[PDB]
């Protein structure tokens, strides 16, 4: 016999509603610094080349 | 016997105690000389201490279990702190919300390990504010109640669920990195009226051996969960990335994958709708009293809780994954009601004795044959990017026996977290899916636009009236003898000119001298060419051109006319084979189909999709692009009948002849070609420079390119009255780029496509001549001497035009001086 | 005082009563600060109390606070003591790149040392491989290793007798354990008075490292149960940062590596990111082959590719965050110099360097690269490797903070950043394909859209501005486009343009067109909504064009609907329900109902697993017509909505999307009850202004009473006379008999009787059929609500009579 | 210092270095269940 004389449940001494975690939304983009980095001729240019 | 007297005299007793001691001792007592350590018995104490905490050391070094080592501390400490009874509390945090669950209870100086442990199902989880035990752990100190009955923070719980009565207190937090591993606690004491301060001295420092104990067991608890949620971390990553399929595939992947290291006998995977809005026959009911509306419970995006599929992973036993599309409310995940209450709320919920539960109707008992009865419950909601519950994933019955801790909460937590933001993979491959859709139709809308029809081919193929059978009915034969009996003859048009105008010939005899072409080379017979397929691709790149001034059918079968005539007249055909010339004629048709009349420029500064899918080369590679769609279908596929060696080779050389059409292209390789020329000069006869040429393979493409940049400006090389013509649909296509380019991009012209400086246009044609053409012709007359006449009608062309360059500029020098001057 | 008698006769009491009251003070004395009592200046026996005393005093070091370090070395003077020993010293079990190291933590370590002068930096180890030394062999064999000379001994290494000017003659080691893996090795180099270390010495040393051992086992614990929680924190961030959204490799890596920049415990780390280029176009390889230009020569990656560092992001962190990134980064970068990054390209192995500066194989910089004198020391760089084993990039992390060597713990840790990156690689190569794929999308729209769209020389045929007043259409006034549309428009009364006994037989396509501006010339909705003339001129061509040429569901077939859509709310009085707005995208969506229409039904679209099948789930071909529409009507040139307002093209759009989706059978199939109970609303009401006062406010019954309509339409062909629908039927029958031989051949599926060739003197059963199943109730109903919808009853029961004639003749002549 | 060395780390054999091997060993349909993951009789007669 447990030394607690308690079988088949863990009893607990709180009489009331169940509460429950909230979803944790701690964050677990360009602000980042260097963001913004990263992603003769004249008759050619006449004749649209 | 005499114990008061002792008591009433505690200076007799100190000088009694101080005594040197005899060497003659009790009871072994390890007497290496240890009678007399100041005191009577301070030397055997000391010893005999010393030995048990040494022996309590090795305990701890080997196998760690820290249960033994705590009970023998607990047990060591009740006989000399006089307690009646000590006790260790295990701290959990389920929920966010601290708890103290019993670990050993009623520990006694001569009690054992299995009358003191206390299975998980035998727990008295005290809250963090209900008992002494709770204050000791939120106030992180310890705690000495002399006298119980007075404490605001007694709870006659424990004591009355245990037929016990409590009188004095002693406890203190396992203190570990300012996170509280346990809390030990002595009670009733069982001499004087309450615990002394030197008692209390002893409670702490006797208890860094169990402090260092706790905390090895919990360092090892940390890491091996810490080591867990890496592992499903990673390999939820690695399936994830394995490739884009959607929710479900997704999620069976990574949940399945990581079933080894969650620990839990059962877990399930609900998956909810994401329809936000009801289509218009389906709202219909609702409105017009058909059906009632829906008042259910609803997600916090005010969305239908629906789990339309359930995966079911059955671990305890035999493994037995499940998928239960559609299912039922009395599914054994959905009838506690749980999934629904954590879909309505997006919290994360922690169980503890389920089938003790209120809220919930957990079932009464066994579900399945093997009496699994669920005890603990953690249900997690899966929560994309957008804050929208994709889904609810519900563990059960964590394989250890005890209840979901904070550990396995953010363990788990962290996988439902990043299963949530992979959504953002399923949402990308169903837009993959979309668009690809959505191309394929329009391609078969262009392609049913594109394509010649059944009635048009008759045009050019009359057998419904000549035979009596379509097309694909009649033999080769057949379609040979009727294409015989109705294509042009090589003398009917001068095909094999260099003179050749389009200008007194209509589509159809342009489509009709394409097919005369294919024939002239000899193609359709040693490549088994489909006449019908052979007929139906040209008019369906006749139709695939647009109907724009310049770049419409007519510029395109006169660029592959010129090339006819280069490979059959300018004999260049000695280079290359008939394969060559047969996939090298088909480029020539293609070598504009589609232009929409604006050149390259214009797409990259108005921003066309076309600029942003090329980048270089864009119209060129969109003409080579289309062909190469075009000729994919199989009723327009000339190259049915050839190998797969010969077929790559083809359209290899496309690739090339298309390309290369592109002016700049060309003026960063033409020196190239220069050099290739002149090895032909340095060889004796033609018949040598033939044997060499013809097996180089990276020449001859340089030379077929040259063939392409030359055939694309051969209208100059034309006689003069049709250059004259050409040159002014060419103007006018400019011209009208140039009022787009006004219109919609608010930039100027220049002044080769302002249509204001249309007298300009002889000044314009000359510099043209003298910069581009000059050279390419001038090289290949050099080349071959039997492409001299087009070199000849060039230099006449320049000077008409430099006649007219120059009547332009005398009348713009008389307007100037004769007047304003 | 005689009980002082009492007490000697029986001790055992007297020891009980000292349990009692003093040995809680005994205890406590004994755990205080206190210090050892034992004399560390002589070499006696050690005595039990002595014992006892040293037990208690590594006892004391057992504090909340634990140095490991400070505890160890306790332990180690005390070891010095009891053990007879010289010296003594620690060895920890480092693991770099594959190959176990042993490197000194604590050196000459005597009963009269202090921390100070035991301690050793990491620029003070004595890194040892695991095969050389006495410490290497004790690390291999994980036992306790006892050296009676070290002159005979096989594996006695002078390396550090000469480092150290010292003489080592008797060794005695033993590994410290934590499960299975070794973290340190204790040993002794001298026994001070005897010729080597006994057994007894073994004992003594078994005995008095379980306290070290518990020492090294919570350091060993706390610094793995750190680096995994490190991982997992690098893992989850980099993750999150991963989906953020999908963009290209260079922004996803940085948001990657820069968000776990204070995980990663590290001074300095760049990251260069390799060409993806495999094979160089063809007037890119012309000038190699040709001899223009010499071919690559050296750095090639196992993939076969050059090793072209394209970009290269650095990251600083040891002062001021200077994250930067230099786009071509020469050879002469201080990440690139070294040599290291390319090897690992040319290689793609993880590469762990101590002692930077003292290697060989790779120029590292022995001077200071920044102001503040920072060193390069320690180096790690390993490839992000790709799903395809493709090295796409090099990441190379610099000196650690707390300055100690890179071990296998950091290559874990780096070596999961890595993979998870080389993972992530499916995203970045999938925005390219999304952005390549959208791209190919819109170009072939446009194609579509150009091939449907009137040009300029085919609206002349209508718009005849060019032999009227010589303007091009754009460029004419809307005063006179209205007037050459009323000279050329034909006339709603002589062609029974809104009679239900309309026939396009005698009409052509372009007269069709002509008629069909009329419809929307009549209803008024030009002037209220000043709709461009000429863009509703190009809109009602582009519907003519768009129209497939095949048998029964061309343009022709859309021009019946949208003539019978006119006429209902013309001729049966149905646009008192709904608003001009609502007439105008009705008669619209009844003209683009069935636009580029296939030839196959919904249910060949679904069986050969059709694009139109994939993307559109329950009316594939409805919702298709639709979207074909609207995109149409998108077209500047063709959007005959532009002049209105938002709220009206919105609503506008959705009455649309009702009346196309709704030209399926099977929603009216569904939805046809609600009609029914509309239809008996109609009928309690006393007289027909109260009824439309009630519609023209519900919206609801209106949208199911265009639904109907639409249907109403698309079968109207039944309604027609039967010089009209004996053609029309069979060219319907045509179509039908096509799609039942696509079905035959390419679906090897045998057709239904409907859809079967073969039987096609069954048509007039079939028809009898059909329209005593789908038609009748639409006819009956609509002519129970509107008595001026009668004639298409009418119609629909003379047709059905003379198709059961015909029914009734075949099964005649079947008898027999 | 203890062990008489200032610089840097000194290890006894200096050799060439030697390096890891890339992790490859530990990292579709094999997955059990993903095969499952992914007036009537005169309506089929007309098409519908
Ligand atoms: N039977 C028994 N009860 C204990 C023991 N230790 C603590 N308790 C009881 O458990 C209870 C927990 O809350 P409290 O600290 O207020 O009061 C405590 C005591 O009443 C023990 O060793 N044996
Ligand atoms: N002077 C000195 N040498 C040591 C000490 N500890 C280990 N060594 C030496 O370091 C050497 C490492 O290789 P070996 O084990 O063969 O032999 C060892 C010893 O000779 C120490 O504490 N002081
Ligand atoms: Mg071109
Ligand atoms: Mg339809
Ligand atoms: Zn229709």
């Amino acid at each position: 016999r447990s030394a607690t004389r308690v079988m088949g449940g863990p009893v607990t001494p709180r009489k009331g509603p169940p509460k429950f975690k909230q979803r944790q939304t701690r964050q677990f983009g360009d602000d980042i610094p260097g963001m913004e980095g990263l992603g003769e001729l004249h008759e050619l240019a006449q004749y649209g080349i | 016997q005499v114990h008061r007297f002792l008591d009433q005299n505690p200076g007799f007793a100190d000088q009694y105690f101080g005594r040197k001691l005899s060497p003659e001792d009790v009871a072994n007592a390890c007497e290496d000389g240890c009678p007399e350590g100041c005191t009577s018995f301070r030397e055997l104490c000391q010893v005999e201490e010393s030995a048990a905490l040494f022996e309590l050391v090795q305990d701890m070094q080997e196998n760690v279990n820290m249960e033994r080592v705590v009970f023998k501390i607990l047990r060591r400490l009740c006989s000399i702190l006089h307690a009646d009874r000590c006790s260790l509390f295990m701290y959990r945090q389920r929920n966010g919300v601290a708890e103290l669950a019993t670990r050993l209870f009623s520990v006694q100086p001569d009690s054992v390990l299995e009358d003191c442990l206390v299975p998980p199902d035998s727990e008295i989880v005290f809250p963090l504010d209900i008992g002494v035990v709770g204050h000791v752990a939120q106030t992180k100190k310890m705690v000495n109640v002399q006298d119980v009955m007075e404490c605001p923070h007694f709870s006659s719980f424990a004591d009355e669920l245990t037929d016990y009565v409590t009188r004095n207190i002693l406890a203190t937090p396992i203190m570990n990195g300012k996170d509280v591993v346990a809390v030990i606690m002595a009670v009733n004491k069982l001499d004087g009226p309450c615990f002394t301060s030197e008692d209390e001295d002893v409670f702490l420092k006797y208890l860094n051996f169990g402090t260092l104990n706790l905390k090895i067991y919990h360092l090892s608890y940390l890491h091996n969960c810490e080591t867990r949620r890496g592992q499903v971390l990673l390999w939820s990553a690695n399936k994830v990335f394995e490739e884009l399929t959607d929710i479900e595939r997704q999620f069976h992947k990574a949940f399945y994958t990581v079933r080894a290291y969650l620990n839990c006998d059962r877990y399930s995977v609900g998956l909810l709708d994401m329809t936000k809005e009801k289509e218009f026959f389906d709202v219909w009911p609702v409105l017009m009293g058909e059906a009632q509306a829906y008042s259910g419970p609803r997600t916090p995006d005010g969305r239908e809780i629906l789990f339309y599929k359930v995966i079911d992973y059955i671990l305890h036993g035999k493994e037995d994954i499940k998928v239960i599309p559609s299912p039922p409310a009395d599914h054994w995940a959905l009838a506690s009601g749980l999934p629904t209450y954590v879909a309505e709320s997006g919290f994360i919920c922690n169980i503890m004795n389920a089938p003790a539960d209120e809220m919930f109707n957990f079932q009464e008992g066994p579900l399945d044959d093997s009496g699994w009865i669920v005890k603990n419950v953690l249900s997690m909601p899966i929560v994309n990017k957008k804050e929208e519950i994709v889904g609810v994933a519900t563990f059960y019955n964590r394989k250890d026996g005890k209840p979901f801790d904070e550990q396995d909460e953010v363990l788990m937590e962290s996988l439902t977290q990043f299963l949530g933001w992979s959504v953002l993979n399923t949402d990308t491959y169903d837009k993959m899916n979309k668009l690809e859709n959505r191309k394929d139709i329009a391609q078969d809308m262009v392609l049913y636009h594109v394509r010649c029809d059944r009635e048009e081919i008759q045009l050019i193929l009359p057998t419904r009236e000549r035979l009596g059978k379509e097309p694909a009915d009649c033999e080769e034969d057949e379609l040979g003898k009727i294409l015989k009996e109705v294509l042009p003859g090589p003398a009917k048009f001068d095909i094999y000119e260099f003179h050749f105008s389009d200008l007194e010939c209509t589509e159809l005899e342009l489509v009709k001298c394409g097919i005369q072409m294919y024939y002239e080379l000899g193609v359709v017979r040693k490549f088994q060419i489909p006449q019908e397929v052979l007929v139906r691709f040209l008019f369906s790149v006749s139709k695939g051109y647009r109907r724009i001034t310049y770049h419409n059918w007519r510029h395109g079968f006169n660029v592959a006319q010129t090339m006819f005539t280069l490979l059959m007249t300018g004999k260049l055909k000695s280079y290359y084979t008939d394969l060559e010339a047969f996939a090298m004629v088909t480029a020539g048709l293609c070598h504009d189909i589609d232009h929409r009349g604006t050149n390259n420029l214009y797409q990259m500064k108005s921003q066309n999709p076309l600029a942003k899918l090329h980048g270089s080369s864009i119209l060129e590679r969109h003409h080579l692009e289309f062909g190469k769609f075009l000729l994919s279908e199989e009723t327009l596929n000339i190259y049915q009948n050839l190998n797969r060696r010969q077929h790559e080779h083809v359209i290899h050389l496309m690739d090339i002849a298309i390309i290369a059409t592109d002016l700049a292209l060309y003026f960063k390789k033409r020196t190239m070609f220069q050099k290739i020329v002149d090895e032909s000069k340095n060889y004796e006869d033609r018949k040598s420079w033939v044997e060499y040429l013809s097996l180089e393979t990276t020449r001859k493409e340089i030379v077929m390119a040259m063939m392409m940049t030359a055939c694309d400006l051969s209208a100059i090389t034309k006689p003069w009255e049709v250059q004259s013509k050409v040159a002014l649909l060419v103007a006018a296509e400019f011209w009208e780029q140039g009022d787009l380019e006004r219109t919609v991009l608010d930039q100027q012209p220049i002044p080769m496509m302002d249509r204001n400086k249309a007298a300009e246009l002889p000044k314009l044609q000359v510099g043209f001549i003298d910069f581009v053409c000059t050279f390419v012709y001038k090289e290949f007359s050099r080349f071959h001497e039997e492409i001299l006449p087009m070199f000849d009608r060039l230099q006449n062309n320049r000077k008409e035009w430099k006649a007219l360059a120059d009547e332009y500029e005398a009348k713009v020098k008389a307007l100037e001086e004769d007047q304003k001057k | 005082e005689e009980v002082e008698k009492f007490l000697d006769s029986n001790v055992s009491f007297a020891k009980q009563y000292y349990n009692l009251r003093y040995r809680a003070k005994v205890i406590s004395d004994l755990l205080g600060p206190r210090e050892a009592a034992v004399d560390f200046s002589n070499y006696h026996a050690l005595n039990s109390v002595e014992e006892s005393e040293i037990i208690f005093d590594l006892l004391r070091d057992f504090q909340d606070n634990l140095q490991a370090e400070k505890c160890v070395f306790n332990v180690m003077k005390k070891l010095c003591f009891l053990l007879q020993a010289d010296r003594m010293s620690l060895f920890m079990y480092r693991a770099r790149n594959g190959i176990a190291e042993l490197a000194t933590r604590l050196f000459n370590v005597h009963k009269d040392a202090v921390l100070e002068e035991c301690l050793v930096a990491p620029d003070s180890e004595i890194v040892f491989p695991l095969d050389m030394g006495v410490v290497g062999h004790v690390a291999l064999s994980k036992k306790i290793v006892n050296v009676p000379n070290t002159e005979e001994d096989e594996h006695f290494c002078d390396f550090v007798d000469t480092l150290t000017e010292y003489q080592t003659k008797n060794i005695l080691a033993s590994p410290i354990m934590n499960g299975k893996d070794v973290v340190a090795i204790i040993m002794v180099v001298n026994k001070v008075d005897g010729p080597h270390f006994t057994e007894n010495d073994e004992e003594i040393l078994l005995k008095y490292l379980n306290f070290a051992n518990l020492i090294m086992k919570v350091f060993h614990l706390s610094y793995l149960h750190n680096c995994e929680t490190r991982r997992g924190q690098i893992l989850l961030w980099s993750g999150s940062k991963v989906f953020e959204e999908l963009t290209d490799i260079e922004r996803q890596f940085h948001k990657a590596l820069y968000t776990v920049r204070a995980f990663l415990n590290c001074d300095r780390y760049s990251v260069g990111l390799l060409d993806m280029t495999k094979q160089k176009e063809f007037f890119d390889v012309w000038p190699v082959l040709m001899g223009e230009a010499p071919p690559y020569a050296g750095p090639r990656t196992p993939d076969g590719r050059e090793i072209n560092f394209y970009k290269v992001i650095d990251y600083i962190l040891h002062g001021k965050e200077d994250i930067k990134v230099i786009p071509n980064p020469p050879p002469d970068h201080w990440a690139l110099v070294s040599g290291l990054p390319t090897y690992v390209a040319q290689n793609g192995l993880i590469c762990n360097i101590m002692n930077a500066p003292s290697e060989d194989f790779f120029a590292f910089q022995k001077e200071p690269l920044d102001e503040s004198g920072w060193m390069i020391k320690n180096v790690l760089s390993m490839p992000i490797v790709n799903k395809k084993e493709e090295i796409v990039g090099v990441a190379t992390f610099y000196n650690r903070k707390d300055g100690k060597p890179f071990d296998e713990m950091d290559e874990t840790l780096m070596e999961s950043l890595t993979q998870f990156l080389g993972w992530s690689v499916l995203n970045p190569d999938t925005y390219e394909l999304m952005n390549k794929l959208e791209n190919r999308k819109d170009i072939f729209q446009d194609m579509v859209k150009y091939h449907v769209k009137c040009d300029n020389e085919e609206i002349q045929t209508i718009l005849k501005t060019r032999e009227v007043y010589g303007k091009e259409p754009w460029e004419c006034e809307e005063e006179e486009l209205a007037e050459i549309l009323q000279g050329e428009l034909p006339d709603a009364d002589k062609y029974e343009i809104n009679k239900f006994h309309f026939s396009d037989l005698p009409l052509t396509e372009l007269e069709l067109v002509k008629c069909g501006i009329q419809m929307y010339y009549e209803l008024k909705v030009v002037d209220k909504f000043h709709i461009p003339q000429e863009a509703l001129v190009r809109f009602m061509y582009s519907l003519s064009k768009g129209y497939r040429r095949i048998t029964y569901h061309n343009w022709r077939h859309g021009f019946n609907v949208g003539q019978t859509m006119f006429s209902l709310l013309v001729t049966g009085k149905l646009k008192r329900y709904f608003t001009d707005l609502e007439a105008l995208a009705m008669v619209t969506a009844a003209f683009c109902h069935d636009i580029d229409h296939r030839g196959t039904n919904n249910l060949y679209q679904m069986k050969s697993q059709n694009p139109l099948a994939k993307l559109h789930g329950s009316s594939i071909l409805e919702r298709h017509h639709l979207e074909f529409g609207k995109t149409l009507l998108r077209d500047e040139s063709l959007n005959i909505f532009q002049n209105l307002n938002r709220r009206q093209h919105e609503h506008a759009i959705h009455m649309m999307d009702i009346a196309i989706i709704a030209t399926d059978l099977a929603l009216y199939f569904k939805k046809r009850t609600m009609f029914q109970k509309i239809v008996d609303q109609s009928k309690t009401y006393e007289t027909q202004q109260e009824w439309t006062q009630y519609m023209m406010l519900d919206q609801t019954r209106k949208e199911i009473v265009m639904a109907m309509m639409m249907t109403a339409c698309d079968l109207s062909a039944i309604t027609k006379p039967w010089e009209v629908q004996s053609k029309v039927a069979l060219l319907v029958a045509a179509e039908f008999w096509e799609q039942g031989d696509l079905e035959r051949t390419v679906l090897q599926q045998n057709p239904i009787p409907m859809m079967d060739r073969n039987k096609a003197d069954e048509l007039p059963k079939l028809q009898v059929g059909f329209i005593d199943f789908v038609c009748t109730f639409v006819y009956k109903e609509f002519s129970r609500f509107h008595e001026e919808i009668t004639p298409m009853l009418d119609g629909i029961t003379n047709n059905r009579k003379e198709w059961k004639a015909l029914a009734d003749e075949y099964e005649t002549k079947m008898k027999g």
